[PDB]
């Protein structure tokens, strides 16, 4: 009997001061707000119903109307920022936090969900949820000896809401809130449900997207080996955030990068750098470029794991955005590597696919490649073998592309090409 | 996704 | 050398 009511009829029932009439009309609003297409969120807001729903959250003696209003407000808060703000403006944040302690699991779960939508809107509402004290009661719901005893749907919703408390920047979440959540997140990252694992990895990826000190708070909890394990999962929704987190970590110090290498991550890169999902190859190549920006002993582990041929492969054929990350990986490698390491790059076949990418109408990748060539020549100088390299560049059509770039518009580009020609080709 | 609507 | 450029 609560199917497809008009907003007018919902209002009439909610304004009746008969609690059971109010319950039926609130369920009718919940069903409207739950429909597949175009839920009438603005019309419900415009009818003035949010304050009434918020007061219903407080009706301990009518748990059904607490549930129905919590679900209705969850779905309003699922909308635009302005729609979420209307829920926050009605006083919903403290009312939902109070429902976290509900003895009815389905009501506590709905309050978890609503707070996830609020916090997920952005940094300010995230921080406002934290200031109203959401973290303690959320974490208390997970304080069980074995997460396997919780209902799977309930645990997934908690994990997702915690990941929204970790999400967003400018500012990043308060340091003390992150320290408070992290031990529970570490435990969720070891749980066996694929959706819990994915959202735990997303949360970790948000917390490592930041300066070195934020990375260190995570790395010090010892999660890198579990992240590397998940990097090999068969589920793409797990691999994607695990790889984003690993990539964020290797943007940190060389010691943080070494923990990634120590845990075995490089052995997964033959598959990641050939992965059929373009986004995975791109993120894996970006991650490789931050590893080849490391120490010579880290470059050497890239060599030992057989990854330079995989970088030649991606430079030769990949989505253009991936090829650009590969060009960066090569310039970083040639900037930091030993003479022997750089020589090895040439023996693996780097020169021809590098030259072919000089036809790209992207100015910064051209700058990147020209820098690499110069670095490779400098290594060749120290061995007295620049002429061998010049001929290599000439035989594959590279000298033509470099000469043509002397007449390229970008002054940084034509200066670099002029120097190369002047220095090694005449 | 940042936000989720409960449909059922 | 490091690039926070995802």
């Amino acid at each position: 009997g609560t199917v497809n009511w008009s907003v007018e009829d919902i209002v009439k029932g909610i304004n009746s001061n008969n609690l059971e009439s109010q319950l039926q009309a609130t369920q009718a609003a919940r069903k409207l707000l739950s429909r597949e297409k175009q839920p009438p969120i603005d019309n419900i807001i415009r009818a003035g119903l949010i304050p009434k729903f918020v007061s219903f959250l407080g009706k301990t003696d009518c748990s059904p109307i607490q549930f129905e209003s919590a679900w209705a407000l969850t779905n309003i808060a699922s909308g635009t920022s302005e729609q979420t703000k209307a829920v926050v403006d009605g006083g919903a944040i403290p009312a939902f936090i109070s429902l976290l302690a509900s003895p009815h699991a389905h009501i506590s779960e709905q309050a978890v969900w609503a707070l996830g939508n609020i916090a997920g809107d952005g940094s300010a509402f995230r921080d406002l949820v934290i200031k109203h004290g959401a973290i303690d009661p959320l974490l208390a719901l997970l304080a069980v000896p074995d997460l396997s005893t919780l209902a799977c749907g309930y645990l997934r919703n908690l994990t997702w809401t915690l990941s929204n408390l970790c999400r967003n920047k400018n500012p990043a979440p308060p340091l003390d809130a992150v320290e408070q959540i992290l031990p529970t997140l570490v435990r969720l990252l070891h749980h066996n449900d694929p959706e819990v694992l994915a959202d735990s990895c997303w949360a970790i990826s948000y917390l490592t997207d930041g300066p070195n000190e934020r990375i260190e708070m995570v790395v010090k909890k010892g999660v890198v080996p579990q992240l590397v394990k998940l990097l090999g999962a068969t589920e793409l929704p797990i691999v994607t955030p695990a790889l984003r987190a690993i990539g964020n970590i290797v943007t940190g110090t060389d010691e943080q990068t070494q923990k990634v290498i120590d845990a075995g991550a490089l052995a997964v890169f033959p598959s990641l750098l050939t992965n059929p999902k373009t986004n995975i190859q791109k993120e894996a190549t970006w991650t490789m470029s931050n590893i080849t920006a490391g120490r010579q002993d880290q470059i050497q582990q890239v060599v030992n794991h057989g990854l330079v041929p995989f970088l030649v492969g991606v430079l030769s054929k990949a989505d253009f955005k991936t090829q650009k990350e590969a060009a960066w990986a090569i310039t970083n490698y040639t900037s930091g590597g030993t003479v022997e390491q750089i020589v090895y790059l040439v023996h693996c076949g780097i020169i021809e696919p590098l030259m072919n990418l000089l036809s790209a109408k992207d100015t910064k990748i051209i700058q990147v490649i020209l820098d690499a060539i110069s670095n490779i020549f400098q290594a060749a100088e120290k061995l007295g073998e620049t002429e061998k390299l010049s001929i290599m560049i000439e035989e594959c059509g590279g000298l033509d592309k470099i000469e043509a770039l002397q007449r390229h518009e970008n002054e940084s580009v034509y200066k670099a090409s002029l120097n190369l020609i002047e220095k090694y080709f005449s | 996704g940042k936000k989720r609507r409960r449909e059922r």
